[PDB]
């Protein structure tokens, strides 16, 4: 997303879940954790895409559902 | 193709028509919306172009016509898309 | 007859052939030559070699034969794929995604260079376009769309460096160089229009139809007797030729047929013999001239109801002919086109002739290839 309507005295924000030893539940990414969309690609590449389905019409669909968890 | 006429054949009953007939349109077995995102163009058309040709017998084509007539006689549109999905049986 | 055929059940769809370039000027068949797939296996471009000639191959099969050799898949069919030298390659997606290799024929494998994401567009519906005709002259670039965008590029750039747009565009079937840096279209309206690399604008540089019965003509390409004469054929099954830099003009308007030319490509060793393959069901080699009396290449082949090598010559001392090129009077005859199906035959994608030799990949799941075009 783009937070581009900062006005000021804003609202609230989230955190990422720990586990136990430095064990991390995580909707984000650390160095390289989380993909792009296609299924297909020039150079033999393959990967996800779940958020445009339910949509003909994108309204920057941002939501997760997988949480990945690493240690 | 087996698991299709097995759909066919459950089709009978007209709320499970309705039922795989909005279900199969949530998940777009064959190609209906071209918005990229995944491999588009795929499906019955890619076996047909291969394999069914080799064989000289050519059945999934037939039985997915009967599925599209089973469903469109049983199960009538109420809806195909609105900037939600991709209106109109057009593409098939 | 005429130089029977090696088939090879390559058990694959074939949609595009091309030579792999070495540029300059020589008269070999380009052994490696690289394939976009109609569905082979999945959509992908392969690299094949083909053992050049009747010389040195009458082997591998019967009359030679071309073999796999590497591949990498791709998203949206190669409808075509075109090469800037003699190892970039340069092919449009289905996605509208314009894609550019470095091949390596000593590590067998394809470079992914250069990609321009953005190519020709639905308005109205925001969606994707492939590209109907991609434009090679090294290193300048040129695509040309269903929409009617032009997209000019210089080589190695993976954004647009201009595509020009207009008040007025319309669907474009098949280009040709009329000079280095002058292009012409058949469209879809039964319009021939005209442009100069350097100088365009807002809408069509230049438009034309006349009299003449105007059709969706398909496909176009200057002789391989002259390049600024050029041929095309459209619906209605008439071929109509044309003198330009600037300004059109009818050489012929042949009645060489009474249905749509699909495509239309030329014979090197002959500049006045033509190829046509039709998804209309049949393909045909187009022959100068008419009647059976000269060998008969209108109906030639079909397994049966074959004919072919009539002759008789004057000596011209009481004797005297005439034929059809000596009228200049438009709606000339008929040409000779023969259809030809060996046991059976399905679409025919991809053909290509050098010299009298010819290949063709096809929709049968195989291909097809001559030393001789002739006997």
């Amino acid at each position: 997303t783009l937070m581009i309507d900062m006005g000021l005295f804003m609202g609230r924000s989230f955190r990422v879940g720990w586990g136990p030893n430095w064990t991390l539940v995580h909707n984000g990414d650390k160095l390289s954790e989380r993909l792009n969309a296609e299924e297909d690609r020039d150079m033999d590449t393959i990967d996800y895409g779940f958020l445009p389905k339910p949509t003909s019409a994108k309204s920057l669909t941002e939501s997760p559902f997988k949480v990945h968890v690493e240690k | 193709a087996e698991l299709l006429k097995t759909l066919a054949a459950f089709g009978k009953s007209p709320e499970i028509a309705a039922s795989l007939w909005q279900s199969l349109e949530y998940t777009q077995i064959l190609q209906t919306v071209r918005a990229t995102g995944l491999r588009q163009g795929v499906g019955i058309e890619v076996e047909l172009n291969e394999i069914e040709s080799r064989c000289e017998e050519y059945p999934l084509t037939r039985a997915f016509c009967q599925l599209i007539s089973t469903l469109v006689e049983s199960s009538f549109p109420t809806n195909l898309g609105a900037g939600l999905r991709a209106p109109g049986f057009e593409p098939y | 007859m005429a130089d029977k055929f090696a088939a090879k059940f390559v058990s694959h769809k074939i949609s595009r052939t091309r030579w792999r370039p070495v540029s300059a000027s020589s008269l070999q068949q380009p052994d490696v030559f690289a394939t976009g797939s109609w569905d082979n296996e999945e959509n992908k471009v392969c690299v094949w070699a083909t053992s050049d000639f009747g010389a040195t191959s009458l082997d591998e099969e019967y009359q030679g034969d071309p073999k796999q050799l590497c591949d990498i898949k791709h998203p949206g069919d190669v409808m075509d794929m075109q090469f800037l030298d003699k190892e970039r390659i340069v092919t449009g997606s289905s996605t509208g995604t314009v894609t550019i290799f470095r091949h390596h024929e000593n590590n067998q494998t394809l470079s992914v260079n250069q990609r321009w994401e953005q190519a020709h567009y639905h308005v109205g519906s925001n969606m994707r376009a492939p590209c109907t005709a991609i434009v090679c002259s090294s290193p300048e670039i040129v695509s040309v769309g269903e929409d009617g965008r032009i997209n000019c590029f210089r080589a190695e750039s993976r954004d647009v460096l201009r595509t020009i747009d207009d008040a007025d565009s319309s669907t474009m079937h098949g280009v040709t160089f009329l000079r280095t840096t002058e292009i012409l279209t058949v469209n879809s309206v039964g319009q021939l229009k005209l442009w100069d690399l350097r100088k365009q604008g807002n809408d069509p540089t230049q438009i034309f139809s006349v009299t003449g019965e105007r059709v969706p003509l398909h496909c176009v390409d200057r002789h391989p007797n002259q390049q600024h004469v050029v041929a095309t054929g459209g619906q209605d099954g008439m071929l109509c030729i044309w003198d330009v830099r600037h300004g059109k003009m009818p050489m012929s308007l042949l009645n060489a047929h009474e249905a749509e030319m699909w495509e239309v490509h030329f014979h090197p060793s002959n500049p006045d013999h033509l190829f046509t393959c039709s998804e209309d069901g049949s393909l045909w080699h187009w022959d100068a001239s008419a009647d059976s009396e000269k060998p008969t290449f209108l109906l030639g082949g079909r397994s049966t109801f074959n004919i072919s090598r009539s002759s008789i010559a004057p000596p011209n001392a009481n004797q005297s002919l005439a034929c059809a090129w000596l009228s200049t009077d438009p709606t000339k005859g008929q040409l000779e086109i023969t259809n030809l199906l060996p046991s059976s035959t399905l679409s025919v994608n991809s053909l290509d002739v050098l010299g009298q030799n010819l290949v063709c990949g096809t929709d049968a799941e195989a291909i097809y290839v001559t030393r001789r075009l002739f006997s």
